[PDB]
């Protein structure tokens, strides 16, 4: 009992829900999607001096 | 409103762990072959049967 309650701590940043997360990173992927999408409204901009 | 969504990510695990604890809680009683093993489940039995 000692070692499974002080087996808890996570002491550092652990993995059984950290594990978890790491799936939902492509998430920001769909966010580094809309920033390309502001570059393309760079050609709207520059297409004003054109 | 919005970090809700986030959380039922953390929520459904925290909760099929919780059904899984119950599950491995079962288990115990299967290592134990008792109803109980301390008072903190039914110290009124446990004194009882004392």
């Amino acid at each position: 009992s000692v070692y499974s309650e002080y087996q808890s701590k996570s002491g550092v940043n652990t993995n059984e829900e950290l594990a978890a997360l790491i799936q939902y990173q492509s998430s920001y992927g769909a966010a580094a999607k809309i920033v390309s999408t502001v570059d393309q409204m760079l050609d709207t901009l520059l297409g004003l001096k054109s | 409103m919005r970090i809700t969504n986030k959380l039922n990510f953390t929520n459904s695990v925290n909760n099929s762990m919780g059904g899984q604890s119950a599950l491995y809680q079962i288990s115990q009683q299967l290592a134990s072959g008792l109803k109980i093993q301390n008072s903190y489940e039914d110290a009124s039995t446990y004194i009882d049967n004392t």
